[PDB]
RNA sequence: GAAAUUGUUGAAAGGGAAGGGCAUUUGAUCAGACA
RNA sequence: AGAACUGGCGAUGCGGGAUGAACCGAACGUAGAGUUAAGGUGCCGGAAUACACGCUCAUCAGACACCACAAAAGGUGUUAG
RNA sequence: GCCCUGAAAAUGGAUGGCGCUCAAGCGUGUUACCUAUACUCUACCGUCAGGGUUGAUAUGAUGCCCUGACGAGUAGGCAGGCGUGGAGGUCAGUGACGAAGCCUAGACCGUAAGGUCGGGUCGAACGGCCUCUAGUGCAGAUCUUGGUGGUAGUAGCAAAUA
RNA sequence: UUUGCUCCACACAAUAUAGAUGGAUACGAAUAAGGCGUCCUUGUGGCGUCGCUGAACCAUAGCAGGCUAGCAACGGUGCACUUGGCGGAAAGGCCUUGGGUGCUUGCUGGCGAAUUGCAAUGUCAUUUUGCGUGGGGAUAAAUCAUUUGUAUACGACUUAGA
């Protein structure tokens, strides 16, 4: 993996985007606040906003706010991964494990 | 650019000039090269000596006809450097390899042409100073080549002519310049100048 | 007057590829002198034609046109990908092939 | 004349013809799956011919439709020619191949009374 | 391992409720970011106290702009480097306008002439050689004689289009 | 393995191929050498066995 | 009155096999659909 | 030749390692646009005869994992200590 | 460190080839670039799943409409189908104004097994659908019988006096 | 063998085409050095100047470039001619003389252009071949068979034959 801190832009563009529910399994888009409310009403959470706030924040009810969000499917990297070789570590001049404030100039080109 | 391209072959490395020409023909660019004897090789004779004998052994041990054919002239030296540059089996290369000649000196048609110069294939552009290289037309007379002497003959009888012709040159430019001369001045000229020209 | 072109003169090199398979869907043109991508963003939409003969009479002419469109760039030497209405025989690499100036922008 | 319907696309257009069909006579093009265990076919090597499968289907809404677009149906007599006589927008009359010559003046003359589109009209045609 | 920017890092040995505030240690690091610098810093933190990253806590990360950057400065070097057959101890002397563009070449010539790679070279010291001779390698001293000049010979201009009309000049 | 004993080969490989001549007139393939310091005349004649 | 296989006629290709896949030029041939 | 844990091949094509059951990358419905991986970009051959600092001149130089071998021991060749 | 010596095998030959020497070599850095059946977005096919829908007065309830995810495969299992001989039913089916069969780099439908048509040839029978039934589908088995090639106008047709 | 062959002229017809679309625009030689201009003491000379790219140079206006007038120049260029000279490496092309004739955008005028409908290469190149016509020119050989034996398995070779 590749993993690091996101930065409120990343995470408001990742859900804005490319943020979907899973709601009956399903994979449902979320196009509209109403979706969200109605299944995460329960915890408070009635708009996009509010699911970005929950997250970010590790909001009290994060466990169901972030279950909620179906795993975001990125594409590859637009500017390339700047590494010759993904399968070292980032300390190391590959992509993977902690690069900490690093991932969001990932995820953004991957989204 | 231009129909037909005439190298002069005289200073360039054998390796990057095959390289470029094989490109050129690939894009459909006819070629021609001259004074393939003056040709280099990067590397002090005896090394591509050596490296020639090494080619010049190889063949079909059961009969030497069917075997790798070995040609001593610079200009084929050349064109087999080229060749190996060249999917040369496909009809697309056979198509390509049509439009190169490759020339010991400079015979005619051509001598009149003009011939250009490719930097990234000239010697004196590309080797460090004080690198040792070699000289096609040594290489090709030490493997058998039989016409260097005849080639050198007919070349500095077809030099001098040439430098004739350049003397007559420099001498009628020199005229066009003095006609310039008393156009600068003029209404004419002074636009120009201002119009970059 | 003597030269009435309108067309900047291209050279059918490539289709796409990889080392051992072509895409013939894309052909990789060479336009006389552009030499790097940047200029050849320039050239991005304008609409190319191959012209060749052909022994049947058709409409009147001996001379058929194949149509297409620059569509992006291609590396860093300012050779440009393409498509054609239908894909280019293949026997053009290294034919002529001209690039018109419309859809114009200047 | 046809209901309206999308583009038809065909997908792949090409006969499947069975492996070595070419090669030796006695195996007909007729479509076989290799079973055997080392066939290139059966193990997809690139450069080999390719083998039906279900990522072929045609769309559901251009199925059957022929390149007029209504689907055709097989017409003995008048009698079935008249099933098609609402449907005349949908379904285009072929003549089946044993009816007769007099046989088939009556059923284009009363296809042509319907409406009925007929898909070989000039077959046993007196001309 | 890249273009290198310097970072002061600071860190400290957790606190303990027996022992609270413990004793701050610094060190200037040479990295291309500071995940890299963090984890440099603990490498060698590890190799001196007892400490691991996990036991211990970054206080404070720092990047250090050179003081001069237009100024030109005569530096020597001190290099700990592992090699295939043993490890040694070497001084070389750098002359450039940065700490950071020295450490660059420093790297760039263990790798070039003693083959090492960045994890075997270890940067002892790097420090402003104040008064000239105190500089003490040849291929420096050049570089201080009064009045100094050279010409640059076999001048090798780069063309722009495969075929030329003229003929190269080497001229300068 | 190794012939077992050595022994020259047969024939000559400078003389092949053993094919029939071109024709009945063999080809003179070189003539001596020029010196023109001497007088005009013929290096080689023409005659029957 | 099939096939292997053969003659003729017509067409086309052939630098140490032929046949095959994707694609397009050219030639030949053909469906449909305009109104 | 025989065990252990995992992962593969067998049963599996696809990109790469020229070539290759097992390596690297990645696992296959039919297709379009985009981005990449491993690997590459003088010419063959898609893609910089790109930029930068050094090193190396070999009368059998060298040139990328698995991998298609080379050792002790030497050199007043040259480089840096 | 690189280089050189150390360093001897059998057909001619392989950094893949050409060739490369301030590299097109070795170490290291920085950018750009190229392209997988992989990733992202879209269309379409199929599989599985979750919903919705018997209200007449038209045509499918194993149906119709919405939505999501998934798709490699030997041995092997199951499923839905295609094609043959014959049997019950039916379409008051096709046909001497031409059934069946055979031929056809002619047409159309199906992912496919296959189906359909035109033209030619032909001469007496034959098909669609719901069901029944099995001596029911071939490329192989040094398979069975029959037919036929290349080999090839080739080996050869030369003992015993003419 | 039914008036054939060849070179030049144009014509209709075909068939091509590895890819016309202003111009392939001529010293040599060195590169830790040169080009050019000028001067002289003619040199491995003095002095000046230039490069740092052909991004140049030449050509370029006119129905794809029509029909016409004039002036200033005496220049430019196309064509067919004619004078003299050079080039054999594959010279097959280069130069020079002299008339003729076309154009000239060097400058100043008169007229034309539309409807090809808002783009659709919008057709302007050069290959080979064949068929008549009439302007020059020319009127053979080879093979089979026969024959020699300097040759030969058969072909082939080498002879001979009005
Ligand atoms: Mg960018
Ligand atoms: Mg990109
Ligand atoms: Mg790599
Ligand atoms: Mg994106
Ligand atoms: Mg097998
Ligand atoms: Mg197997
Ligand atoms: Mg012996
Ligand atoms: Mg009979
Ligand atoms: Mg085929
Ligand atoms: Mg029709
Ligand atoms: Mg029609
Ligand atoms: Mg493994
Ligand atoms: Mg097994
Ligand atoms: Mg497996
Ligand atoms: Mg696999
Ligand atoms: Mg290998
Ligand atoms: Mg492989
Ligand atoms: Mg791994
Ligand atoms: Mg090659
Ligand atoms: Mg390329
Ligand atoms: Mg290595
Ligand atoms: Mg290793
Ligand atoms: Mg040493
Ligand atoms: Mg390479
Ligand atoms: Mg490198
Ligand atoms: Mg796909
Ligand atoms: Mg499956
Ligand atoms: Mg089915
Ligand atoms: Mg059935
Ligand atoms: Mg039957
Ligand atoms: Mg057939
Ligand atoms: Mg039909
Ligand atoms: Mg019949
Ligand atoms: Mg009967
Ligand atoms: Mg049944
Ligand atoms: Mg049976
Ligand atoms: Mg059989
Ligand atoms: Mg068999
Ligand atoms: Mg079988
Ligand atoms: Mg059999
Ligand atoms: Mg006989
Ligand atoms: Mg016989
Ligand atoms: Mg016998
Ligand atoms: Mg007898
Ligand atoms: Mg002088
Ligand atoms: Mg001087
Ligand atoms: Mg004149
Ligand atoms: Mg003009």
């Amino acid at each position: 993996v590749a993993y690091g801190y996101p930065s409120y832009s990343t995470i408001r563009q990742l859900v804005y985007k490319r943020g979907f529910g899973k709601i009956n399994k399903q994979r449902v888009p979320l196009s509209d606040n109403a979706i969200i409310e109605a299944n995460l009403g329960k915890y408070g959470i009635l708009s996009i906003d509010d699911l970005i706030h929950e997250i970010i924040t590790v909001g009290p009810h994060f466990k169901q706010a972030n279950n909620f969000l179906w795993p975001f499917k990125l594409s590859n990297p637009s500017g390339g991964w700047g590494v010759p070789r993904k399968f070292k570590h980032f300390i190391q001049g590959g992509s993977f494990g902690n690069r900490e404030e690093f991932i969001n100039k990932l995820v953004k080109s991957m989204n | 650019v231009e129909p037909v391209v005439v190298i002069d072959g005289k200073g360039h490395l054998v390796g990057r000039l095959a390289s470029v020409v094989a490109k050129q023909l690939l894009n459909g660019q006819k070629i021609v090269v001259v004074r393939a004897e003056e040709l280099n090789i990067s590397g002090e004779f005896f090394r591509n000596k050596l490296k020639y004998h090494d080619f010049l052994r190889k063949a079909t041990a059961f009969n030497k006809t069917r075997g790798p054919f070995h040609f001593r002239a610079p200009s084929r030296i050349f064109y087999k450097a080229l060749r190996g540059m060249v999917s040369h089996k496909t009809a697309r290369g056979k198509a390509a390899l049509e439009r190169l000649k490759v020339f010991e000196g400079i015979p005619p048609p051509y001598d009149k042409k003009k011939r250009v110069v490719v930097p990234q294939a000239l010697r004196v552009l590309r080797l460090k100073p004080g690198r040792k290289y070699t000289t096609l037309g040594k290489l090709s007379t030490s493997v058998g080549w039989k016409y260097e002497d005849v080639v050198a003959k007919l070349e500095a009888k077809r030099k001098v002519s040439s430098a004739e012709y350049y003397a007559k040159k420099r001498a009628f430019t020199k005229k066009v310049a003095s006609a310039n001369a008393t156009a600068a001045e003029s209404d004419v000229a002074k636009q120009l100048a201002a119009l970059g020209y | 007057a003597e030269s009435h072109r309108l067309y900047v003169k291209g050279k059918h090199l490539s289709y796409q590829r990889s080392k051992r398979v072509n895409n013939p869907n894309v052909s990789l043109i060479k336009i006389e002198g552009v030499a790097t991508p940047q200029d050849a963003q320039f050239y991005l939409g304008k609409r190319i034609a191959y012209v060749y003969r052909a022994s049947k009479e058709v409409r009147g002419s001996k001379i058929r046109v194949m149509w297409g469109k620059v569509t992006r760039t291609h590396g860093n030497s300012g050779v440009v990908r393409a498509t054609f209405r239908n894909n280019l025989p293949a026997k053009t690499f290294g034919a002529s092939v001209r690039i018109f100036l419309y859809p114009s922008n200047i | 004349a046809s209901l309206p319907h999308p583009k038809i696309v065909k997908k792949h257009t090409k006969k499947f013809k069975r492996h070595h069909s070419d090669r030796y006579h006695r195996v007909a093009e007729n479509w076989r799956k290799q079973k055997g265990i080392d066939s290139v076919v059966r193990r997809r090597f690139r450069g080999n011919i390719s083998q039906p499968k279900i990522g072929y289907g045609s769309n559901k809404k251009t199925k059957f439709l022929s390149p007029s677009g209504h689907k055709t149906f097989l017409v003995a007599n008048v009698k079935d020619l008249e099933t098609l006589t609402m449907h005349t927008k949908t379904y285009a009359a072929e003549i089946a191949h044993n009816i007769s010559a007099k046989n088939r003046v009556v059923i284009l003359a009363r296809a042509k009374a319907l409406g009925i589109k007929v898909t070989n009209p000039k077959g046993r045609l007196a001309l | 391992m890249a273009h290198f920017k310097e970072y002061q890092v600071i860190g400290r040995r957790l606190p303990t409720e027996s022992v609270p505030e413990p004793k701050l240690f610094r060190m200037r690091i040479f990295a291309s970011n500071e995940v890299i610098a963090k984890s440099r810093y603990w490498y060698f933190l590890q190799k001196l106290h007892k400490v691991k990253k996990a036991s211990g806590e970054i206080v404070s990360i720092n990047q250090i702009n050179e003081a001069h950057p237009t100024k030109v400065k005569n530096f020597g070097v001190w290099v700990r480097y592992d090699s295939r057959s043993g490890t040694h101890n070497m001084y070389k002397e750098i002359r450039d306008v940065s700490r950071v563009a020295a450490v660059e070449t420093l790297y760039q010539d263990m790798a070039a002439r003693h083959r090492a790679r960045f994890r075997s070279i270890h940067i002892l010291k790097v420090a402003e050689i104040e008064k000239t001779a105190d500089v003490k390698r040849q291929y420096v001293k050049q570089f201080l004689t009064k009045d100094l000049k050279f010409p640059l010979p076999h001048r090798v201009q780069k063309s722009t289009k495969t075929f030329s009309y003229k003929r190269p000049s080497t001229f300068y | 393995s190794h012939r077992k004993y050595e022994a020259p080969r047969h024939g000559h490989l400078g003389f092949l191929p053993r094919k029939r001549a071109a024709s009945i007139r063999a080809r003179v393939k070189a003539f001596p050498k020029d010196d023109r310091s001497k007088p005009v005349a013929l290096t080689s004649f023409l005659g029957y066995k």
